[PDB]
DNA sequence: ATCACACTACC
DNA sequence: GGTAGTGTGAT
């Protein structure tokens, strides 16, 4: 095993050249370092740990290190480089394993400062790695009477940058075995700085071959990017920012501007007794002035108070200004928010009722705006807007952090390609349709590609069939498969119409709570928890299944986590949501082991992955993933194998609920859905 | 003995009448504009000859201070068909108004 | 429930 | 140019 690190001059879209690098061999207890030159030597000592069946460890390496290596390789060197898979360790994706309780600045692309809960030591260092160093760069280049600029702390190679490479492969190393120190996923009976490739991921807990699979497949993912239609965008955003325009227009006249004390620096105090008055506006006293013998035309004087204001005009953004005009049209908030300011949203702005028709109307307009300055914001104008984020190449290339939370989920982000606005929802049909391989034309052939869509089939539902199999043996999984679970399910519960059962049990799942499950027939908000009784009482496997996990974790814990479906730890913040944590985190662990699998059959099958070759994975969001493809056939191919995987998935671990999943070819994300 | 205005009344009271108009730009909420408030009525009841005093309560009336760019209150707009002929902000006193009305007047 | 991110209001 | 509060977008 050998720990590295390298240096280059930009990130993996853009690098050009390979600054230096480090090198700690375990074999030989020694850091060697490579300068500009030793490049070629750097990367024969790598491939040299390659060819005893080796391992390499890198922070962060699956997403930058080893693709940028490959990039580098070829660009300077002329030469073709490619680390496998299976020789590679990220001490990135082994700390969100173990520390899955706890957060990240994706390697400084977040703030520390606007993180929650506390921070890995080790990965912290390493992560303001390249903010330290422009500190000491930046630092030293005053010192020496130098204008400092943008990033030019990457574009040469110096000895302080040789120096904090050095220090990472410290730090790496000491991460990496205070990793490896977790008996949980590394049996004590193991030296895991002492093995070969194939025995490391063979004798740790199958979560970290899992995890490193996916982290190495999503790498690939961002890499390939989403097609995107730009164009497409800009005219919607035209659109869009018309119909804001028209909606101000008609708004800032229904709702005229008013104004507003702004810039008091002296207290009001009673002009009677002095006693000051906080609740009146800040004032401010001219110190000059005068009514003058030419008179002063200035419009002061001094010693008179007056209190500075400001003409505010109406802004639909602000909830503030629309809680401001309409209780002075009648309304009367019902519910605040926990920390005095009335409730402004979409739901309650439904249910207000004035009594000036205009403003009921104006209402509505209100709502439409808020909507159109979302899709504005996420498309064009937000700092994560779409068209901000397009690339030369054409497509958007997301981040995606392979276990960026606690039930194993991913996280998906700059931007979050997890989030675009669905084919039901106002303009979902055009913000789904700019995502699509049709908007890939294929290097060779000019030909536009094709998408397929593949979507894991009621897999919440499926989990928590499997988990209530132990007291059910497989009732509830067998009723899914065969009968109407939802029809099961709107017996159990009362609920008339056996479809706002439906609306029950996807609620029942993602939390919700008895006012909302109750709104699902009618008001009967927390009396609805009557309803959510009458359901468990019929369905005694799920009421068993919640008392075992309890049995679990309470007795003050007994154990602060559950066991995934690899056998990791997956942290349980609070015993109400224990289930839900159970169940998410087992959809996850089988979507992720599910996309992972798919692709080595594919692989296995003939096909390349790339747009050099045959598919490309464009994204993954939770339960679905999208895969470009260069024709139908190949398409049908990846739908019919994403079935095969899920099938194999679910034998691996001997799921007690049947799984499948379905896909659908077409050009974009829109018809895909 | 005081002309209490609206924004579609201001134009024919304020700017098309004859003489001098003081107007009052003023708020419920504002500290010094309650305390000039009283020294207005003694000047409206005083000055009953050669001037007269209107008042603005500009979140009534939201249209026309923002035409004059108002930026503190209380304002003082002094018109003389239907221009400003001068202008004072802040809470001046009984005589420092008369000064004021008497030197521009 | 789990998570990203936008727009207002304030220092 | 940041933090807090309130919300919406998705699985
Ligand atoms: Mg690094």
């Amino acid at each position: 095993m050998i720990v590295s690190d390298i240096e280059a001059n930009a990130l993996l879209e853009s690098v050009t050249k390979f600054h230096c690098g480090v090198i700690y061999d375990y074999s030989t207890a020694e850091y060697v370092s490579y300068r500009p030159s030793d490049f070629g030597a750097y990367l024969d000592a790598l491939e040299a740990e390659v060819a005893r069946g080796g391992l390499i460890v890198f922070h962060n390496g699956h997403k930058y290190d080893v693709p940028a290596l490959t990039k580098l390789a070829k660009l300077q060197l002329n030469r073709e480089f490619h680390l496998p898979r299976e020789n590679c360790i990220d001490t990135l994706v082994l700390s969100r394993l173990i520390h899955s309780n706890l957060k990240d600045t994706d390697m400084g692309l977040l703030r520390s400062g606007k993180l929650p809960g506390a921070l890995e030591a080790w990965g912290y260092r390493l992560g303001e790695m390249k903010g330290e160093y422009k500190d000491d760069f930046k630092r030293m280049l005053e010192e020496q009477g130098e204008e400092y600029v943008d990033g030019m702390e990457w574009w040469n190679f110096n000895e302080e940058m040789m120096d904090y490479n050095v220090q990472d492969v410290v730090v790496t190393k000491a991460l990496l075995e205070k990793l490896l120190s977790d008996k949980h996923y590394f049996p004590p009976e193991i030296d895991f700085t002492d093995v070969g490739y194939t025995t490391f991921w063979s004798e740790s807990l199958e979560a970290v071959d899992i995890e490193h699979r996916a982290a190495w497949l999503l790498a690939k993912q961002e890499r390939n990017g989403f097609p995107f239609d730009t164009k497409a965008i800009e005219e919607l955003y035209v659109e869009l920012a018309a119909r804001r325009s028209e909606l101000l227009r008609k708004l800032t006249e229904t709702f005229g501007s008013w104004y507003q004390p702004k810039g008091g620096t002296e207290m009001f105090c009673h002009p009677r007794t002095g006693k000051p008055l906080p609740k009146y506006p800040r004032i401010k006293t001219p110190k000059v002035g005068g009514i003058f013998c030419e008179l002063d035309t200035r419009e002061y004087v001094a010693g008179a108070p007056y209190t500075p204001v400001e003409h505010v005009v109406f802004n639909p953004s602000s909830r503030d200004h629309i809680q401001k005009k309409l209780q002075e049209a009648g309304w009367v908030p019902t519910k605040y928010t926990d920390k005095g300011a009335p409730v402004v949203d979409d739901e309650v702005l439904e249910g207000v009722r004035v009594d000036d028709p205009e403003k009921q109307a104006a209402i509505d307009l209100i709502k439409e705006y808020l909507m159109i300055q979302k899709r504005i914001g996420q498309s064009a104008e937000g700092d994560k807007a779409w068209l901000r984020y397009v690339a030369e190449d054409g497509k958007i290339h997301g981040s995606v952090n392979p276990n960026g939370a606690v039930t194993g989920r991913a996280t998906h982000a700059f931007p979050n390609l997890a989030q675009i606005p669905g084919v039901r929802s106002p303009y979902g049909e055009q913000c789904r349709a700019a995502f699509g391989a049709e908007h890939h034309l294929d290097g060779i052939t000019g030909k536009p590609w094709v998408q397929a869509g593949i979507d894991a089939s009621g897999l919440e539902l499926r989990c928590l069939a499997h988990f209530m199999a132990r007291f059910d043996n497989g009732e509830y999984a067998h009723e899914i498969l065969n009968g109407d679970i939802h029809t099961k399910n709107q017996i159990a519960a009362e609920l008339p119409t056996r479809d706002n059962a439906k609306t029950f049990i996807y609620g029942f799942l993602y939390g919700a709570g008895d006012e909302k499950i109750g709104q699902i027939v009618g008001a009967g908000k927390e009396r609805g928890k009557e309803l959510k009784k009458k359901f468990l009482e019929n369905t005694p496997a799920i009421a068993a299944l919640r008392e075992s996990i309890q049995q679990t974790l309470v007795e003050k814990w007994k154990r602060r986590w559950i066991k995934g479906l690899d056998g990791r730890k997956v942290h349980v913040r609070s015993p109400h949501a224990a289930l839900n944590t159970l169940l998410q985190s087992a959809g996850a662990l089988i979507c992720k082991l599910w996309i992972i699998k798919t692709e080595e059959m594919l692989v296995e099958k003939g096909l390349k992955h790339g747009w050099d070759g045959d598919f490309a994975y464009m994204a993954w969001v939770h339960d679905e993933i999208q895969v470009g493809c260069r024709t139908e056939e190949i398409a049908q191919v990846v739908i019919e194998t994403a079935q095969e995987a899920m099938r194999w998935v679910g034998d691996h671990w001997n799921f007690r609920c049947l799984l499948d999943t379905e896909g659908k070819m077409g050009p974009n994300w829109a018809i895909c859905h | 003995k005081i002309i209490h205005l609206t924004d579609d009344s201001f134009d024919t009271d304020v700017l098309k009448a004859d003489g001098a108009i003081l107007v009052d730009f003023w708020a419920e909420w504002c500290g010094p504009c309650k305390m000039i408030a009283p020294i207005l009525d003694e000047i409206a009841d005083e000055y009953q000859g050669k001037l007269t005093v209107a008042k603005l309560n500009i979140d009534q009336n939201p249209g026309t201070a923002p035409k004059y760019g108002i930026r503190g209150i209380p304002t003082l707009l002094l018109f003389k068909n239907g221009e400003v002929a001068a202008t004072k902000v802040g809470a001046l006193s009984k005589g420092q108004l008369k000064e004021f009305l008497d030197a521009n007047l």
